[PDB]
RNA sequence: GUAUGUCUAAAGUUAGCUCUUAUUUACUAACAAACUAG
C-alpha cells in the first residue's frame, strides 16, 4: 500500500481527486452503523447498505462529478447551482444532503449582505452614495445561464475605474473607465478535478454576463466575486478603482476564513464524510464554567425535547399508528428571567412525514423567528442549545445571525420536564394558533434573589419533575394553604419553605438515583454538582491541584 | 412529484426522443439565430455548429434515451480527431474549427435511420392518446 | 399649505390615548384607531426624550429612523387588518401596571401569530415529498417579516416596550 | 345553527352560524361558559360566553356526546364505531375505542 | 499524533516528510487567485514557397504563427476567453457611452426632531470589523469573537461581575464543605438558598 | 410567407374553443415532426451563404412545417466551397489572436424562441465565411 | 417511511359468582438516546 500511494502521485495527487481540499482540515494528517443492530425490516438492510456507499461516492465526488466526460449531458441539481455530469444517483443523493434548506442560497445571501457590510463598513473611504441591496430574484443563487446585480454601488463623485483585471493584478490602470456606479456580484461554483481553476471561471463569467445582448446590470463596470465551494478558493475579476482591490483581498480573505455560511458548508462536509478532528474553541457548558450563562450579557436556552410529542393508538388493523400532539419550545433566559414559549399547534404538521427532522427543523425556524423579533440590541450573544441534534439545523437558520455565539452544552439540562408543570402544560394544550405564550419561571424571584439562586433552584425542582413526576408534584402540592397565582408557575412559598421544598427535591433527585444505579455516595463535591445537573478530568486535575495547594 | 406524479410523468424514448432532436435542431437555429441578429461572426457560428455536431452528447442528452446514437456520437468525435489535426497542422491547439460537414452528414444519416422508428413510436404513443390502450 | 397643516395637526395632537379595548375589534373605526395608535408612539417617544440622559443615547435616532414608516402609515390608515389589531393589542396591554408580560405576549401574536411556519424550513433533508412544499413561504401567508422597512418598525414596537419596561420600573 | 334559549325568557345568548349541521350540543356540568357543540363535518367546537379550540381526531360525522362525573372530561362518538375521551379543553383522546366488529355509536 | 497508519509511516526504500510536496499543509487558509498567465510558443510549399507544409495543408488560397498552448490542465484548454485584448468590452463601453451621452406627509411626519430627508444588514459581525489579518480572531463553529472583554488565551471567559459572584459562591461553597443529608449539602447548587442565606449573612 | 407567419403567430394563444382540431392537428404531426427536422438539417444554410430562402410546405393550421426542397449542390462545386471554407477558417484561425466560441445554450431557459419578423427580418446578416478570390 | 386506498354542499327538481385494583407476560410504534423501505 505504500508504493501503491507512491505510485498514484504520492498524497496531493490522490487528494487533488477528492473532496479534501472542500474540507476544512488544519492538516492532513488529522483525516484518519449501529443501525444494522436494530430490528428494522428485511429490505431496510438496502439502505443501510446504501449508507456508507454515500460517503464514498461523496469523498471521490470532485472526480466523479468531473467535467472530462466522453459522453454526459449537464443536468443541474435541484436548487442549487451543482452541474452533474450524468444520473449518477448516491453522488446526488450526497449533494442534496450537503446543500439541503438552501444552504447554497444561504451560503450566497450570506455573503453578499456580508460584502454589503464590508462596504457599509468602509463609506467614506471609496466616496460611496448608498450601497443599494438589490431586490434580486428569488432563485437568482443557482440560475447560471445569466445573472443579476446582487450589490449595487452608487457614487457621489464618479469613479476612475480600471479596465478589467483580477484581484491579485500587481499593475492596474486608474485612468481610463469613468463611472458613478459599480455593481457586484457573488458567484458560486461546485469546482471538480477538470474545473476549478476559479480565475479563469470568473474571468469567463464577468465577461460572459457583461456582454450579452440582453442587459441585466446597471453598468458595465462591476466586481463579480466567484467562490469555489468545493477547493476552498475564491477570485474577483472586474473593474478597480483606487483602494478596492486590497479591500477586496482582505475582505475575502476574512469571509473565506471566517464566514458561518461557508463553515457550515465544511462542517456538513466533514460530517457526511463522517470525519472529523475538533478543536474546540471556547468551550461548551461544564460545571467549570457553569456561570457563563449569565455573564450579564443577552442569552437564551433553546430545549427541543417537547417540539414532537405523541400519542400512539391502534388504528383498525393492528397497527399502532402515532399522532402529533401539541408541543412547545423551552426558550429559557436565565439572568432576566423570561420564557419564551413557543406553543407548537398539530396544525404546522399538515400532511407532513418524516416528522422528527422536521421538528428539528421547526425549531431551529422558530427560533430564528423569535431572534428575528427582537431587536439586535436584544438580540441573544450567545445561544446555549440543550440537545445536539439541534445545533444541525439551527447553525443554518441563524445563519442570518452571525453575531449569536452558539453553544452546545454537556449538561443533560431537564427543561423537557416542562410539561411536568401544571400551567405549562395547559399553555400548551390549549391552543388553536400556533402561540407565543410567556411566563416568568422568576416570578416570586426577583425581588429578593437574583438568576444564580433561582436557575439552580430550577434545576433541582425539574431534575426532580423528570425524575420521579408525581412524587415531586406531590412535594409541590403537599400544603393545601400555599397556593400559586395566576400569573405564577410556581407555589407562592417563603424562604424557608423554598428551603424544605429544595431539600425535599434534592433528597427525592438523588434517592432515586440511588435506586436506580445502586451508587453508594458521590466521592466527590463537583461530581455531586455534575450528577444533579471532556472536562470531567481537566476538573479532577484543577481540583487535585487546588485543594492541594492550602 | 408524488409517485402517483412520477408515474404517469416518466415518459418513454418516443417523447424523450422527440425531446432530444428537438434539443439539438433549437441548438442549430439558435446559433444561426445568433449569427443573424448581429452578435456573433460567421466564423465563430461555424465554430459554433461544430461544437453542437460534435457535443450532442454534451449539450442534448439524446445518448440517454436511444443509445446506438452514440454509434453517430463516437463517429462525430472520431472526425473530430480527423478534422482536428488537419486543420491544425501549423496551428497547434484552440477554438476556431468550424468544417462542419461530416458530422452534419452523419447527424443526417442518424435522422435518416430514425424517421420510420420516432413514426411508429409516436404513432403508437399517440394512438394510446386518442384512441386508447389496446 | 405645509404649515397650516402643521398648526392643525399639532392643534389636534393637542386635543385622547387611552384605547377601548372595545375600539380594538370595533373595525370600523379603524382611523380613529389608527390615529391613537399613532399618537401613543408619540407619546412614549416624547417620555423617551425625557429619560434619555441615562438609559441607551444610542438608539432614540435610530427608533425616530425607524419608526418614520409607522408614523406615515398610522396617521392615514394605511396598514394591513391584523397588524393593526395586534398593535392596537400591544399598545393597549401597554399602558397598564403589570401588563408588561401580557404587552409582549400581544407582541408575539403581532410578530408571529397565527401563521404555522414563519419563515420557512425550505426543503431540508434528502427525500423532499411532495406536501413538502407547503411548509415554506415567501409569501402566501408565511410571515409579517415581509419587508426590511416593515420589520424595522415591528421591531421598534419592541424597543418602545423595553423602554416602557424600564419607565414604569424605575419610577 | 346552535341557539342557547332561556328556559325563564328565552332570549338570545349565541347564535351559532356554523358550517355543517352539528349534532348534539351540549355543556360542562362546571361552567355555563363551556360549551361543546358537535358538528358533523368531523369536528367539534369547544366555546365559551366564541371559539375556543377546536378537536378533529374522528373521521366521520360525530353523532353523540357526554362528560363524566360534575364533567372535567368529555366523551365523543361519530358514525365511526370509536369513542373518543377528550378532556377539559384538550384536543387529544386518553382512549379512541375501537375493534373491528363495532357499528358505531350513535347515542350514549 | 499517531493517526497516520503503519504502512504511510512506512517509508520509501531510498532516503512523514517525504510526502509533503491542493496542499499537505496548512489548508485552512482559502487558496489564493491563481489564473490567466498565459503562454503563445511557436521540400517547401508549392503554393506559398514557405517551408514546413504541403500544398494539401497550405493556408493560402492556391495561386498558379502564435499558437494557444503550453497545456497541462482542463480548465485553462476550453477557455472562451483566453485570449483577451479587451476587444469586446471595450466595445460595450463604446455601446454605454453612446447610450450615456443620452410630497407632504413627510412634512407632516417630522412632528419629532428627525429633520434629516434575510438579515438585518445592520448587523456587521465582528469578524467584518476584523477585516485586517489577525491569527483567527474568530471561530465559526462557536460564532464566538475573542476580545480582552470576555475572552482569554485552551480557554473561557471572563466571569465578569455575576460570574465573578458566582465564583465567590462555589468558592464559599468549598470552603463550608472543607470547613464543615449534611454530606451531600456540602455544595452550593445542592442545596442553592442555604448557601446563598449563608453568604449574605456572612456580610453582616 | 406573412400568411404562413399569422397562422404561426395566431397559434400562441391556442385558448379557443376553435383550437381544438387544430390542437388534434398539433398531435398528429409529431409522427411527422422528426422528418422536418431532417428536412431542416439537410437544407441548413453553408457558411459561404448568409441565409437560404427555402420552399416550404406548412398545415392550414401551423400545425407541421415541412421545409420542401432537397440541397441539391455540383459534387467539384460542393467540395471547392467548402475547401475556399476550410483555407478561410484557417486563415482566420491564425491571424485572429482571440476566437470566442459561442455560448451553449445561446439563450436562457426562461426566454421564448424569438419571432423572425420583429427581430431578425428587419436586421440585415452579416458577412459569410468568403475567402477573399484574386 | 413509502406504494396505494378511503372521506370532503358551490349548484335545493314541482304532491361458585358480579366487582375495584396492582404486578407480570405477549404484539405493535419513522416515539427518544439526521440517515435507513417493499
Ligand atoms: O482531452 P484531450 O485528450 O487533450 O483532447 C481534447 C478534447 O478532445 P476529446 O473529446 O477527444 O477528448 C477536446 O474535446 P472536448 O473536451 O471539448 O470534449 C477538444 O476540444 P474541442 O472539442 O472544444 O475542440 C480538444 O481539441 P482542441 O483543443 O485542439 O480544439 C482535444 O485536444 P487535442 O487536440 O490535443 O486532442
Ligand atoms: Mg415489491
Ligand atoms: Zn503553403
Amino acid at each position: 500500500r505504500t508504493d501503491v500511494i507512491q505510485a498514484l502521485g504520492g498524497i496531493e495527487t490522490i487528494l487533488e481527486h477528492t473532496l479534501f481540499k472542500g474540507t476544512g482540515f488544519n492538516s492532513w494528517e488529522g483525516l484518519f452503523d449501529s443501525m444494522q443492530f436494530k430490528k428494522l425490516t428485511h429490505a431496510q438492510r438496502t439502505g443501510l447498505s446504501q449508507i456508507p456507499n454515500r460517503r464514498f461516492t461523496l469523498w471521490w465526488s470532485p472526480t466523479i462529478n468531473r467535467a472530462n466526460v466522453y459522453v454526459g449531458f449537464l443536468v443541474q441539481l435541484d436548487l442549487t447551482g451543482i452541474f452533474l455530469h450524468g444520473k449518477i444517483p448516491t453522488l446526488k443523493i450526497s449533494l442534496i444532503q450537503i446543500f439541503r434548506a438552501h444552504l447554497w442560497q444561504k451560503i450566497h445571501e450570506s455573503i453578499v449582505f456580508d460584502i454589503c457590510q464590508i462596504l457599509d463598513g468602509e463609506l467614506d473611504v471609496l466616496q460611496i452614495e448608498s450601497v443599494t441591496k438589490e431586490t434580486v430574484h428569488p432563485r437568482k443563487s443557482y440560475k447560471m445561464n445569466s445573472s443579476a446585480a446582487d450589490i449595487t454601488m452608487e457614487s457621489v463623485h464618479e469613479w476612475e475605474v480600471s479596465k478589467p483585471s483580477l484581484l491579485h493584478e500587481t499593475n492596474d490602470s486608474f485612468k481610463g473607465l469613468i463611472t458613478n456606479k459599480m455593481w457586484f456580484d457573488v458567484q458560486l461554483r461546485y469546482g471538480d478535478y477538470d474545473s476549478h481553476d476559479i480565475s479563469r471561471y470568473v474571468r469567463a463569467k464577468f465577461l460572459d454576463y457583461t456582454t450579452d445582448n440582453v442587459s441585466m446590470y446597471p453598468s458595465p463596470t462591476g466586481v463579480m466575486i466567484g467562490i469555489d465551494l468545493a477547493y476552498n478558493m475564491y477570485d474577483a475579476y472586474g473593474n478597480w478603482f483606487n483602494g478596492l482591490k486590497p479591500l477586496i483581498q482582505n475582505s475575502m480573505r476574512t469571509i473565506m476564513k471566517a464566514n458561518p455560511a461557508l463553515y457550515v458548508l465544511r462542517e456538513r462536509i466533514r460530517k457526511g464524510l463522517q470525519i472529523y478532528q475538533s478543536s474546540v474553541q471556547e468551550p461548551f457548558l461544564n460545571s467549570s464554567n457553569y456561570a457563563e450563562l449569565f455573564n450579564n450579557d443577552i442569552k437564551l436556552f433553546v430545549d427541543d425535547t417537547n417540539v414532537y410529542r405523541v400519542t400512539v393508538h391502534k388504528t383498525f388493523e393492528g397497527n399502532v399508528a402515532t399522532k402529533a400532539i401539541n408541543g412547545c419550545i423551552f426558550t429559557l433566559n436565565p439572568k432576566t428571567g423570561h420564557l419564551f414559549l413557543k406553543i407548537i399547534h398539530t396544525s404546522v404538521w399538515a400532511g407532513q412525514k418524516r416528522l422528527s427532522q422536521l421538528a428539528k427543523w421547526k425549531t431551529a425556524e422558530e427560533v430564528s423567528a423569535l431572534v428575528r423579533s427582537l431587536p439586535k440590541e436584544e438580540q441573544p450573544k450567545q445561544i446555549i442549545v440543550t440537545r445536539k441534534a439541534m445545533l444541525d439545523p439551527l447553525e443554518v437558520h441563524m445563519l442570518d445571525f452571525p453575531n449569536i455565539a452558539i453553544r452546545p452544552t454537556e449538561l443533560r439540562l431537564p427543561f423537557s420536564a416542562a410539561m411536568s408543570i401544571d400551567k405549562l402544560s395547559d399553555v400548551v394544550m390549549k391552543a388553536t394558533e400556533p402561540q407565543m405564550v410567556l411566563f416568568n419561571i422568576y416570578d416570586d424571584w426577583l425581588d429578593r434573589i437574583s438568576s444564580y439562586t433561582a436557575f439552580s433552584r430550577l434545576t433541582l425542582l425539574l431534575r426532580a419533575l423528570k425524575t420521579n413526576e408525581e412524587s415531586a408534584k406531590m412535594i409541590l402540592l403537599s400544603d393545601p394553604t400555599i397556593t400559586i397565582k395566576s400569573y405564577h408557575l410556581w407555589p407562592s412559598f417563603t424562604d424557608e419553605q423554598w428551603i424544605t421544598i429544595e431539600s425535599q427535591m434534592r433528597d427525592l433527585i438523588l434517592t432515586e438515583y440511588g435506586r436506580k444505579y445502586n451508587v453508594n455516595i458521590s466521592a466527590l463535591t463537583q461530581t455531586e454538582i455534575k450528577d444533579i445537573i471532556p472536562s470531567v478530568k481537566r476538573q479532577k486535575m484543577a481540583e487535585l491541584e487546588a485543594a492541594r495547594s492550602e | 412529484l408524488t409517485t402517483k406524479e412520477r408515474k404517469k410523468s416518466r415518459l418513454g424514448n418516443s417523447f424523450h426522443l422527440m425531446r432530444e432532436l428537438l434539443k439539438m435542431m433549437k441548438l442549430i437555429v439558435d446559433t444561426h439565430v445568433q449569427f443573424r441578429l448581429g452578435n456573433v461572426d460567421a466564423f465563430q457560428l461555424a465554430d459554433g455548429i461544430h461544437y453542437i455536431l460534435n457535443h450532442i452528447g454534451q449539450l442534448t442528452g439524446i445518448y440517454r434515451y436511444k443509445y446506438k446514437v452514440m454509434h453517430q456520437i463516437r463517429a462525430c468525435k472520431d472526425l473530430k480527431h480527423i478534422i482536428y489535426y488537419k486543420f491544425n497542422k501549423n496551428l497547434g491547439k484552440g477554438p476556431g474549427c468550424g468544417f462542419w460537414q461530416p458530422a452534419w452528414r452523419v447527424w443526417l444519416n442518424f435522422l435518416r435511420g430514425t424517421i420510420p422508428l420516432l413514426e411508429r413510436y409516436i404513432g403508437n404513443l399517440i394512438t394510446r392518446q386518442f384512441e386508447g390502450r389496446s | 399649505n405645509r404649515p397650516e397643516r402643521i398648526q392643525e395637526a399639532i392643534a389636534q395632537d393637542k386635543t385622547s390615548v387611552i384605547i377601548d379595548p372595545s375600539q380594538i375589534g370595533s373595525t370600523e373605526g379603524k382611523p380613529l384607531l389608527s390615529m391613537k395608535c399613532n399618537l401613543y408612539i408619540h407619546e412614549i417617544l416624547s417620555r423617551w426624550k425625557a429619560s434619555l440622559e441615562a438609559y441607551h443615547p444610542e438608539l432614540f435616532l435610530d427608533t425616530k429612523k425607524a419608526l418614520f414608516p409607522l408614523l406615515l402609515q398610522l396617521r392615514r390608515n394605511q396598514l394591513a387588518p391584523d397588524l393593526l389589531i395586534s398593535l392596537a393589542t400591544v399598545l393597549y396591554h401597554l399602558q397598564q401596571p403589570k401588563e408588561i408580560n401580557l404587552a409582549v405576549q400581544s407582541y408575539m401574536k403581532l410578530s408571529i401569530g397565527n401563521v404555522a411556519w414563519p419563515i420557512g424550513v425550505t426543503s431540508v433533508g434528502i427525500h423532499a415529498r411532495s406536501a413538502h412544499s407547503k411548509i415554506q413561504g415567501g409569501r402566501n401567508a408565511a410571515n409579517i417579516m415581509i419587508d426590511e422597512r416593515t420589520r424595522l418598525w415591528i421591531t421598534s414596537i419592541k424597543r418602545l416596550i423595553t423602554f416602557e419596561e424600564w419607565y414604569t420600573s424605575n419610577h | 345553527s346552535v341557539k342557547i334559549w332561556d328556559t325563564e325568557t328565552g332570549k338570545v345568548k349565541t347564535r351559532l352560524h356554523l358550517n355543517s349541521t352539528p349534532a348534539d350540543v351540549e355543556s360542562r356540568p362546571t361552567n355555563p361558559h363551556e360549551f361543546i357543540v358537535g358538528l358533523s363535518n368531523s369536528k367539534i367546537l369547544h366555546y365559551d360566553d366564541g371559539l375556543v379550540q377546536t378537536y378533529d381526531h374522528h373521521l366521520s360525522s360525530i353523532l353523540a356526546l357526554k362528560y363524566f362525573p360534575d364533567g372535567s372530561k368529555f366523551i365523543s362518538s361519530s358514525e365511526d364505531k370509536t369513542v373518543r375521551i377528550w378532556e377539559n379543553q384538550i384536543n387529544v383522546p386518553i382512549k379512541q375505542i375501537s375493534d373491528t366488529a363495532q357499528h358505531s355509536m350513535p347515542f350514549l | 499524533n499517531i493517526h497516520i497508519p503503519r504502512y504511510i509511516r512506512n517509508q520509501p526504500w531510498y532516503y512523514l516528510v517525504h510526502h509533503r510536496q491542493l496542499d499537505i499543509d496548512n489548508n485552512s487558509e482559502p487558496k489564493i487567485g491563481m489564473g490567466i498567465k498565459d503562454e503563445f510558443k511557436l521540400s517547401f510549399c508549392r503554393n506559398c514557397g514557405e517551408a514546413g507544409h504541403k500544398e494539401k495543408d497550405c493556408m493560402e488560397k492556391p495561386r498558379k504563427v502564435l499558437v494557444r498552448a503550453t497545456d497541462d490542465d482542463w480548465d485553462s484548454r476550453k477557455d472562451r476567453w483566453y485570449g483577451y485584448s479587451g476587444k469586446e468590452y471595450n466595445e460595450l463601453i463604446s455601446k454605454w457611452e453612446r447610450d450615456k451621452r443620452n410630497i407632504e406627509l413627510m412634512k407632516l411626519e417630522l412632528y419629532k426632531d428627525s429633520v434629516g430627508s434575510t438579515r438585518l444588514r445592520e448587523d456587521k459581525a465582528a469578524y467584518l470589523n476584523d477585516i485586517n489579518s489577525t491569527e483567527s480572531n474568530y471561530d465559526p463553529k462557536s460564532r464566538l469573537y475573542k476580545t480582552e472583554t470576555l475572552g482569554a488565551v485552551m480557554f473561557r471567559r471572563h466571569l465578569t461581575g455575576e460570574g465573578l459572584k458566582l465564583n465567590e459562591l462555589n468558592q464559599f461553597a468549598r470552603s463550608h464543605a472543607k470547613e464543615m443529608k449534611e454530606k451531600v449539602q456540602h455544595v452550593l447548587v445542592a442545596n442553592p438558598t442555604k448557601y446563598e442565606y449563608l453568604k449574605k449573612k456572612r456580610e453582616q | 410567407p406573412e400568411h404562413l407567419r399569422k397562422i404561426i403567430n395566431t397559434h400562441s394563444d391556442m385558448a379557443s374553443k376553435m383550437y381544438n382540431t387544430d390542437k388534434k392537428a398539433f398531435l398528429g404531426a409529431l409522427k411527422y415532426l422528426p422528418h422536418a427536422i431532417l428536412k431542416l438539417l439537410e437544407n441548413m444554410p453553408h457558411p459561404w451563404e448568409q441565409a437560404k430562402e427555402v420552399k416550404v410546405l406548412y398545415h392550414t393550421s401551423g400545425a407541421i412545417t415541412f421545409v420542401n426542397e432537397t440541397p441539391r449542390v455540383i459534387e467539384p462545386v460542393y467540395t471547392a466551397q467548402w475547401s475556399a471554407t476550410w483555407i478561410a477558417m484557417r486563415r482566420e484561425k491564425r491571424d485572429r489572436t482571440h476566437f470566442k466560441r459561442m455560448r451553449f445554450p445561446p439563450f436562457d431557459d426562461d426566454e421564448p424562441p424569438l419571432s423572425y419578423e420583429q427581430h431578425i427580418e428587419n436586421i440585415e446578416p452579416l458577412d459569410p465565411i468568403n475567402l477573399p478570390l484574386d
